[PDB]
């Protein structure tokens, strides 16, 4: 069973700050791995997947890297609108596993 | 695209429960497709998975004998045989966009999502 | 059908030059499809699920 | 030749909305399909059409979101989930007639339209 | 987005006069455009598509030309029954237009 | 061999009409279709035609716009959408036998034929 | 428009009489023609087509020629059960025409 | 194996009948299909044969004009226009096994067989 | 038409007994042939097919033979459930005929 | 995976039964299905088998003329005819998983079986 | 016909022994068998077959031999929940047979 934890309760940040969050993996999943943004209100809504690859619509100045176990998703000049939920989540499509990909809150940025 | 659900229903424990979802341009013979439940608080829990041609399904751990899930051409649908007090959660269908070896869990487009609801 | 590995004897050209290189150089062109083929390889990336 | 339509309603915002489109003789699966919509004063919109063995779809930029373009082999037809108290007008269902490559949106044979309208 | 204007209300014209309305596209569109007459009553109508070729059960007495960036539509000798509507109209089929191929119209012929 | 119509009706004029036919013992993907309509006095007057594989129509000069002939593998019919009031007459669903090149309009094996009116 | 008139009322004939009823057609239509018998209570009912080949069940009694743009049908012999309507009917099975194959009646036999 | 028929039915002449026959274990896509009707006395009379892959129909001599079979791939069945009163009789629907040339009349495998009257 | 008259009532017969029924055909017909027994209670059921091959679950005591035109069915040893009726039905399932396949009786045996 | 079945019924003898029976994963035109009851005391008695592109049925020598099992692509089902009072008792559908050339009969996955009993 | 008897009521046993369960067969079935455990509440479960190969998620403790007509199960170590009901099953597939490959039960242990 691969588990991504994200015991990590984001900081406080202002305008124009950097949040460095950090998704580890205990067993090895290559590359396949999704990042996903949850505004409270309604439908969650997806940024980047592989790690490396961002979505349609959505701006460059959100970054990915990270490879073999441990994983990031960094971005700057945070906007209002960013206030929301994120959670990693791997691809592995095993059977055995009971994943949820969870983990991950954003404070209301000041 | 679009995804579309079946709307919601404030059931009784011990009653069976679907809910249907179609899409708009995409055929489903094509793409894989799977299901996540949002509980309050955090909660958002990923159900299971079925696939495209080969037609097979992979499920939770805790979630084995109790959802079934059902595919045509025309529509996908999940099912749920005996409801516990604590699945009063949201919901949602949304297609598994992949490449030629992946079918990896990305779900790409999503669905609206509707509220499904139990109580005695 | 193979046209390599033949000992070709040079006596009489078709130019009036006979074979005579000129400032010590030569050139050889050399294309074949026979010996095409294309070999495909694999690497796991995780040694351990018999899955 | 000839194209059909469904009768028209006087319905109440928030209630889902459909309109089938029959053809008399050619088939649909060799063809494609769109809709317009023909609003007082001027107006006449176009909404989004439907390919015939890709089947795929494409919409405006206004009009994501809110309608769905589904097709069998036998009827075409078209759906509204959200309605929005202006689209009290007229809508036509028409062919595209095409060549082997372009798909480009030449309507030839056109439907003869019926009216369809909102009130609260 | 391509787009045609057709911001031009139409004269007054007799019986045989020759009438010259003037449809302009930002981008180039090729050769790909049709043309409709609405009669207010009923549902609309086709002349001319791809800017040269007309379809059947319509006389030759209307025109096509332009290429490139703009067109035209010109004829002579304007019946009773010409009172109508009229619409220019491209076939670029892109995704992120919102065309509504719009402008036109014809007085009531004297 | 057989051929088989639907039970006829008196009518009001503004209603849509239907009449099918079905065969007895040929497949109808085959052959081709056409009918007739017998008035007093004289008439017997042609509507249309329907071919096999093709399944393309033709109808008389006067009667676009007046007819749809609809077929499935399995029942053809045709269809009324406004009717005039000199339509009271007898109706006709005959296979056309035909050759390798012909599908000249020989209608060999007739059907029986029932009465439609119509009366305001 | 290819058109038979079939202008021609049936001449009074007694048991064992001959009669030569005459379709003659504007365009030619080749050998592609039909004859029918329409008895006045039931469903019509085919002899001839292609203008010489008859139908199963049919005596050998009724004749076929005409060829080009006029055409005909003899008998002879009338029995009882001859009293009912004829048509001559043409295949071309074009577009723009109007056909409805009409014309021809049989008085009854005395 | 099993032959299977519906349940028969006390009618008044003038009105159409109709008896489906499903089969249990073999499809009905390989064989033929034929009827009998077993009336008092003596009675034993064979009413028409279809096939398995042309799907042609063969009736008696007296039985023109007064029966339909009917065959889809899932049931075969038959059909009455214009009852007269004295087919009052029992019907028998089996599967006619043949050979790679034959086709020959032997039914084989029966059915159990219900009891049709008319009355007035 | 292929008809087999049978024109023949059976006689009383004692346990042991052999009977010849006889059936003719006008048409020859090939060894193209069936036989059944009716009980008079339930559906019919088939003996011997091609007048020489015998089916399942049937014993080995009932005989066939016959050739062209002329058929038979003897056994021997009569039981006490061999009060049926009895039937000859040919196969060369032509269109005009009006078969019926019909003849056969059995009395109750001593 | 799952396997699935009708609800029981409390019937009269005399009376038709049926009882369908749907898989949830795997898709039944690749393997084979049969049917056992189980009654009080012992009772575990096997009712027959149909198999899956070749669609023939064996039964058991008691259980002919009794039991007729029809199957379609999407769901296969077993019938009774003519109930005798002894078989109130527990039915059970499962999946033969075989191999290229077996098709004995292991039953691996069962069903959840409910309950059937006749009374008068 | 293959008939597998099963006439063995099952003797006490502790926790910890060693119980000889032997299903006889007339008929030579090959390998081909299979054994079942069942609760005497739920549907029924599968714990060998072939009479070697033994299914998933279900401990090596215990055995399966025997070739030929005759055949046997062994384990060691009952536990708590072993109190069940056992059935040996042929799958020789035939026709005219009556199975229901019964026999077999087991005590509550001590």
């Amino acid at each position: 069973d691969p588990m991504l934890t994200q015991t990590a309760a984001s900081v406080e940040v202002a305008v124009g700050g950097t949040v460095t969050i950090k998704c580890q993996a205990s067993q090895s999943i290559g590359g396949y791995l999704s990042w996903y943004q949850q505004k409270p209100g309604q439908r969650p809504k997806l940024l980047i997947y592989r790690a490396s690859t961002l979505a349609s619509g959505v701006p460059s100045r959100f970054k990915g890297s990270g490879s073999g176990t441990e994983y990031t998703l960094t971005f700057s000049g945070v906007e209002c609108a960013d206030a929301a939920a994120y959670y990693c989540q791997q691809g592995y499509t095993s059977s055995d596993i009971n994943n949820a990909f969870g983990g991950g809150t954003e404070v209301v940025v000041k | 695209q679009s995804v579309k659900e079946s709307e919601g229903r404030l059931v009784t424990p011990g009653t069976p429960l679907t809910l249907t979802c179609t899409a708009s341009g995409f055929t489903m013979s094509r793409y894989h497709m799977t299901w996540v439940r949002q509980a309050p608080g955090k909660g958002l829990e990923w159900i299971g998975i079925i696939y495209a041609r080969n037609s097979d399904t992979y499920y939770a751990n805790w979630a084995k004998g109790r959802f079934t899930i059902s595919k045509t051409s025309t529509t996908v649908d999940l099912k749920i045989t005996s409801p516990t007090i604590e699945d009063t959660a949201t919901y949602f269908c949304a297609r598994v966009d992949s490449d030629s070896s992946g079918a990896f869990d990305r779900l790409d487009l999503w669905g609206q999502g509707t509220l499904v609801t139990v109580s005695s | 059908a193979q046209i390599f590995n033949k000992p070709y004897w040079l006596q009489r050209a078709q130019g009036h030059n006979n074979g005579i290189c000129w400032g010590n150089q030569l050139f050889v062109t050399v294309v074949d499809t026979t010996r095409s083929t294309n070999m495909s390889l694999c690497a796991a990336i995780s040694t351990s699920e018999t899955t």
